[PDB]
């Protein structure tokens, strides 16, 4: 057994972290007070779920997680929330004033006065580990904290934990729920600085999640709660192999091995199905073939793009519920003859499959209905580069006039870092182009 | 994140007193300073503007300043006069005689330290002071002269805090003296350097609204201040109440100000209403959106079609379909996308608050950073030059130690500001 | 077509299907960047206080 | 009030479309880089499909199908036909072709060149037109880019009077629902100079481009015979109709080509939406057997037909998505 530490940075990271750990507790049968009756090894053990939960002699199972925000508002709701007993004070870190949607303010100014504290609180968890794999980092692209402080943290972790892997769960900015006009600046800046330090990053476009909630859950105006409970399901599907018994993606290194052949191109596309409304009176349960086919519909992807006009490098299917290999293979064979699925010439055209017989758990009172079988496809396709193209275009429009730049320069950042970050992104789009066409 | 409020001069104290009167009612706070509401939404972010004393007494974090006691004695004898901390009354006796020099260099310089002692006393109580907001006029002497002196000295002691201002612009339609263009021009020079956000409240606009739209034959300063207090309540809604975006002045500044000098906003409001006259029909969302963008609803007498919007912030109040708000706001942008700059993607943001202002089931407040604001500064510049080319009325200022060069410099900077706005109107 | 590496357990099972075969900065440098940016802030603030002093 | 943008100035077809749209008084043209558009008359190269369908509160449509270039490029069309089971290597309405790269399937091409020579049958091909393989391979390597070698139809149908060669141009509109609409009006781009069977050097009677020809304007105005006249000629000279003898094959070829690539380019469940106007070039041999020559993704129209076709595009491809406040098309059902 090897441990994994989850890091939640900024508002988006924290609130998503709350959704995930809430769901984790329900899947492992852990109560809000940290008690896990099914765990017959009191005070310790090296089970699969111990990857995410450490144990106290009193029989409390606590998340191997740290929450950090440069403002106390969001985390204070974790300190007083329903799962207040779950975490302990040293895990919940808060500053006084936030980064004000400013990357430079989060990275340089305010980041400098709290980074040492954070790493110390992280080190305290790492000391409780017998064999640390690495870290799972949750944050937004748009936030000043989520962008600025994250990149700084990722740099130091590569120094203090050079041999450890580091995965990302990143929220890509969408105007329908954007909080700032400069989020494209922050996105490009944190991506450039974090790129060499991230082994594998799962991007979630709020645009995609917003429309999935509107279209499939019939929620006219999805709240962050609506978005986050859906995201937590996807994140759960991805990390389930680290928390349950299996032979696929059993450690963090295997994620890079199975999904990321080229280091820089480490942004796998996630596609999830089925998403069904809880207040949907009558629903016909979907089959293995139907949910597997839905993995190739852009309307179900975490990022809206067209994989038909790109090339795959890897593709993993992660089923939960009543599913057996026979039906999976039958579904794949059918789909292959109906849909455009081009792999790069230097990769085998195939699928790695993982099945967990326990169907997806739903939060009581949530928006998602219980389903008999669900799937999450992790495909490394060059089509996700469309998101970089969109983002870099918005960056170019503003930076051409140096709009809002003075806010970053005023925090000690150089104007050169803008162009240096943008050049790194220009190279990234090129890398995707070489592989994809 | 606490905000320290300051109100300077006759105009500053009269709109300032009116402002506290309005929001105190919204937060359920009575003239005694005691809460009597029915919603917790009222008290969640009340720390931003109010200090809490023992027995749960709420006292405005407000500092009242003037070079004569006349207007402040009226405030203290006004409806909510008792709510203010009596030590925060800092006043002189000589007055400023509508003279910027007197407020900035002589009469005001003698009093300014006494004010900063009260500012410092308030700030030291703040858990995390985020910034200041000033209410004043630019046409007089105290609010214009001493007000900008205060801003400069506050920018010397708290250089990493946000400075915001509600600045009343002079107009011949509503004029007290002929030297208002001098006082205003000298003040704009200061505001351009030492404020992050300035709400341009044009007395010309406020008059035209009262006359043309509200059909008030002879509008008073009271009528004008009904529009100001309503506007001030709106623009501070997100700072005072729970919502999506979490109440702070820096995030407003970052998102609204693409270039540091271009931070002069056009406020707008809908529906436009007069005092006493109650409206019985609530406006539909399409009506709120249409009106709040109409020039007739702008508090700065500038035509938004003569310029382009750099950024826009809109706050809808009342119980409504936030979906319908989204559609209507997106409709405006998609219908008139030419009046929005294309090099700032998604430069229009909207927020909604359940609590409506008193007397209305719903409302909409507009905060626009338009290049059309140059029309305001050009207007002042023309009036300035008409007198200055003959050095008229200048002896009032040179008598206080000022030189003609300082006028020439102030004139030059405002004309620069104008040309800067013009630069981005043709980008 | 070809199913391989079938691994089964009580919780579930995993395998691989093939349709077709193929054809860092140091702590020093970091502390340097942060402090260098801090100096630029100090310089900017000094220029302001100097300007205000005038 | 809908909005649109224009990013291809050289487009004669859509220069007329943008004109018609504005004339309705319910469409407003925006600047090139204005993202808040309902419609996009995009450029021909590097069209940013990735930036489409991401504007909240805007239904977006573009006048091009992403991936349709696989059909409208000569090198791609051959590969598409040979690899797709729907069309197959055994396809009877496409000439025998091969993909050849400059110094690939060059060895494959020579294997067929031998049967033609060791069969004493017609052995003329086209990239220039020659009966010698060596003369062609030496020409491709001298140009630089990739070329396609194709069997030359040595026995084409010849119009009388004149003994003239010709090709047929059909305009096809595919809307957002992937309905395939065939413009009822086509045109025969004819050669004025009589077809010569022996001398391939003179490429003035072998190639029927409107530019090369411009005996120009002798038989018909501008070397362009429309369907009413061509139909009449077929009736008088061959005792048949355009519909029966040729158009059934044309409709079959069009239908087959577009059905093949439908799953790859369809925008049915996409966040944005596409339509596109195509120009199919057909060739008819003496036995009234139709052959597909190529497909144009950015086709120009005939002067007489601009007004009718362009108006047609607005009706079924644009107004069908953005409605305002008998049909010239033949729906190829599938
Ligand atoms: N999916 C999702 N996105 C969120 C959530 N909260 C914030 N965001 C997104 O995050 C972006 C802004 O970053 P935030 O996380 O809010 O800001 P921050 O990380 O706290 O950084 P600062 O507040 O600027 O110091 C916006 O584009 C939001 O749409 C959330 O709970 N769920
Ligand atoms: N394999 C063949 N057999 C007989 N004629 C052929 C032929 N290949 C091409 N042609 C004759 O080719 C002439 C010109 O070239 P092609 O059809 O490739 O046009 P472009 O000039 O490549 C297409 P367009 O100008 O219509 O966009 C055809 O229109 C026709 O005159
Ligand atoms: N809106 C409004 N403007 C005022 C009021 N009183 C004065 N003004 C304006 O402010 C300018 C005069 O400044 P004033 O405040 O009287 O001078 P001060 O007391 O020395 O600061 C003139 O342009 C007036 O039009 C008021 O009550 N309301
Ligand atoms: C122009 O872009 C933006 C402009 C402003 C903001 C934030 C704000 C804002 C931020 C903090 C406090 C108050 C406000 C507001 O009262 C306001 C009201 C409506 C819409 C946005 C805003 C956010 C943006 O992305
Ligand atoms: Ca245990
Ligand atoms: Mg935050
Ligand atoms: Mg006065």
């Amino acid at each position: 057994m090897r441990e994994c530490i989850s890091i939640h940075v900024g508002q988006a990271g924290v609130q998503i972290g709350n959704a995930c750990w809430e769901l984790y507790c329900l899947e492992h049968g852990i109560q809000p007070d940290g008690q896990m009756p099914s765990d017959k090894t009191i005070g310790g053990g090296d089970d699969s779920f111990n990857t995410f939960f450490s144990e106290t002699g009193a029989g409390k199972h606590v998340p191997r997680a740290v929450f950090v925000d440069l403002e106390p508002t969001v985390i204070d709701e974790v300190r007083t929330g329903t799962y207040r007993q779950l975490f302990h004070p040293e895990q919940l870190i808060t500053g006084k004033e936030d980064a004000a949607n400013n990357y430079a303010r989060g990275h340089y100014t305010i980041g400098k006065e709290i980074i040492d504290l954070v790493l110390d609180r992280i080190r305290k968890l790492a000391d409780q580990c017998t064999g640390l794999q690495g870290f799972l980092v949750f944050h937004s692209f748009g936030g000043g904290t989520g962008s600025g402080f994250t990149s700084l943290l990722m740099e130091r972790l590569s120094v203090d934990y050079g041999k450890k892997s580091k995965l990302e769960f990143s929220i890509y900015p969408a105007p329908q729920v954007s909080t700032a006009v400069v989020e494209p600046y922050n996105s490009i800046l944190t991506t450039h600085t974090t790129l060499e330090h991230s082994d594998c990053a799962f991007m979630v476009d709020n645009e995609a999640i917003y429309d999935i909630c509107r279209r499939n859950l019939d929620i006219e105006r999805p709240t962050y709660t609506n978005l986050n409970r859906l995201i937590s399901q996807i994140v759960s599907s991805i990390t389930a192999s680290l928390r349950f018994d299996g032979a696929l993606n059993v450690d963090l290194t295997e994620f890079q091995t199975n999904l990321v052949p080229y280091p820089r191109i480490h942004f796998p596309l996630a596609t999830y199905a089925p998403v069904i409304s809880a207040e949907k009176a009558y629903h016909e349960q979907l089959s293995v073939a139907e949910i597997t086919n839905a993995c190739f519909e852009p309307a179900n992807q975490m990022v809206k793009c067209d994989p038909r006009h790109g090339k795959y490098m890897a593709c993993c299917l992660l089923y939960r519920g009543d599913v057996v290999p026979k039906d999976v293979n039958a579904a794949i064979a059918t789909i292959k003859t109906k849909r455009s699925i081009q792999f790069v010439d230097w990769c085998p055209t195939g699928f790695k499959v993982g099945i967990n017989y326990q169907p997806p758990t739903v939060v009581p009172g949530g928006d998602l209905a219980k389903v008999q079988r669900a799937v999450c496809m992790l495909s490394n396709t060059t089509a996700i580069a469309e998101a970089w193209a969109r983002l870099d275009h918005k960056f170019d429009l503003m930076y051409a006039k140096r709009a809002f730049v003075h806010w970053y320069v005023g925090e000690g950042m150089e104007e050169g870092e803008f162009s240096e970050a943008r050049e790194d992104m220009a190279a990234l789009e090129k890398d995707y182009e070489e592989v994809g066409v | 994140r606490e905000i320290v409020h300051i109100q300077a001069g006759q105009c500053g104290n009269q709109i300032g007193a009116k402002f506290w009167e309005v929001i105190s009612d919204e937060h359920g706070i009575d003239p005694t300073g005691s809460y009597h509401g029915d919603s917790d939404l009222q008290l969640e972010r009340i720390n931003v503007y109010y200090n809490e004393a023992t027995g749960n007494k709420y006292v405005p974090r407000a500092i009242l300043v003037d070079l004569e006691p006349g207007t402040m004695d009226s405030v203290r004898s006004g409806p909510f006069g008792q709510i203010f901390r009596p030590d925060n009354f800092v006043f002189g006796q000589s007055g400023a005689g509508n003279n910027w020099a007197k407020g900035h260099y002589t009469e005001g310089a003698e009093l300014v330290d006494s004010v900063l002692d009260v500012v410092r006393k308030e700030s030291e109580s703040c858990d995390c002071l985020q910034g200041f907001q000033l209410t004043h006029s630019l046409g007089g002497g105290t609010g214009s002269g001493m007000g900008t002196l205060l801003i400069s000295k506050i920018r010397e002691e708290y250089p990493d805090r946000i400075m915001n201002t509600f600045s009343v612009m002079p107009s011949p339609k509503v004029s007290d003296t002929v030297v208002e263009p001098y006082n205003a021009t000298l003040s704009v020079h200061q505001l351009v350097e030492n404020t992050d956000e300035t709400y341009c409240i044009d007395n010309e606009a406020l008059y035209d609204i009262c006359f043309r739209t509200l059909k008030l034959t002879t509008p008073t300063y009271g009528d004008l201040n009904h529009l100001v207090s309503a506007t001030m309540s709106g623009v501070t809604t997100c700072l005072r109440f729970p919502g999506q975006l979490n109440a702070d002045l820096r995030k407003l500044a970052v998102n609204m100000v693409p270039f540091p000098r271009l931070h002069f906003f056009m406020p707008g409001f809908a529906p436009l209403t007069s005092r006493g006259s109650q409206q019985y029909r609530a406006l539909t969302v399409p009506e709120l959106t249409q009106q709040m963008f109409d020039s007739k609803n702008m508090m700065a007498a500038c035509d938004p079609r003569h310029g382009r919007y750099l950024t826009v912030a809109a706050i809808f109040r009342g119980r409504m379909s936030m979906k319908e708000v989204d559609e209507q706001m997106l409709n405006v942008q998609n219908k008139n996308s030419s009046y929005f700059v294309e090099w700032i993607p998604n430069n229009v943001k909207t927020a909604v608050c359940d609590i409506p202002p008193r007397g209305l089931k719903m409302s909409a407040t507009f905060i626009g950073n338009s290049t059309a604001i140059q029309e305001l500064f050009k207007r002042i510049s023309e009036q300035f030059t008409a007198m200055f080319r003959r050095k008229a009325f200048l002896h009032w200022y040179t008598g206080e130690g000022m030189d003609e060069m300082e006028f020439t410099e102030a004139e030059s900077n405002m004309n620069d500001l104008v040309s800067e706005y013009q630069q981005y109107q043709d980008a | 077509m070809e199913v391989i590496e079938l691994n089964k357990c009580t919780s579930g099972q995993s395998f691989e299907v093939i349709l077709k075969p193929p054809s860092d900065p140091s702590l020093e440098e970091i502390q340097k960047k942060l402090e260098a940016a801090e100096e630029r802030r100090k310089y900017q603030e000094a220029e302001l206080l100097k300007h205000l002093a005038e | 009030m809908y909005t649109f943008v224009v990013r291809d100035e050289n487009s004669s077809v859509y220069a007329e479309v943008s004109r018609l749209l504005l004339a309705t008084g319910q469409w407003k043209r925006l600047r090139k880089d204005n993202p808040r558009f309902n419609l996009m008359l995009g450029e021909r190269n590097r069209l940013p499909f990735g930036r489409l369908g991401h504007e909240p509160g805007l239904v977006q449509l573009v006048n091009y199908y992403r991936g349709a270039d696989k059909l409208c490029r000569k090198a791609s069309l051959v590969k598409l036909i040979k690899t797709s089971p729907e069309l197959s290597e055994s396809c009877t309405w496409f000439p025998e072709s091969y993909v050849i790269y400059p110094t690939d399937e060059r060895e494959v091409f020579l294997a067929a060149y031998n049967r033609r020579r060791e069969g004493r049958e017609g052995n003329v091909w086209i990239a220039l037109i020659s009966s010698e393989a060596s003369e062609l391979l030496d020409f491709i390597d001298e140009q630089g880019q990739v070329h396609v070698i194709q069997k030359y139809l040595e026995k084409p149908l010849l119009l009388e009077p004149g003994h003239r060669k010709f090709d047929i141009r059909s305009w096809v509109l595919v809307d957002h629902l992937y309905n395939i609409y065939l413009y009822r009006e086509g045109v025969l781009r004819t050669s004025s100079e009589p077809y010569n069977s022996a001398n391939f050097q003179d490429k003035t009677c072998h190639l029927t481009n409107h530019c090369i020809q411009k005996n120009y304007g002798r038989y018909e105005e501008g070397n362009e015979m429309f369907f009413e006249e061509f139909n009449q000629y077929l009736m008088d000279a061959l005792n048949t109709t355009l519909e029966n003898s040729i158009l059934l094959q044309i409709k079959h070829i069009i239908r087959s080509c577009l059905m093949c690539i439908e799953p790859a380019i369809s925008t049915k469940h996409l966040h944005y939406q596409s339509f596109q106007l195509f120009g199919f070039d057909f060739m008819v041999d003496e036995e009234l057997k139709v052959w597909l020559i190529e497909v144009n993704g950015a086709p120009a129209c005939a002067q007489k037909l601009y007004a009718e076709l362009c108006q047609g595009i607005v009706d079924v491809a644009i107004s069908s998505v953005f409605p305002l406040a008998t049909s010239i098309f033949i729906k190829l059902h599938h």
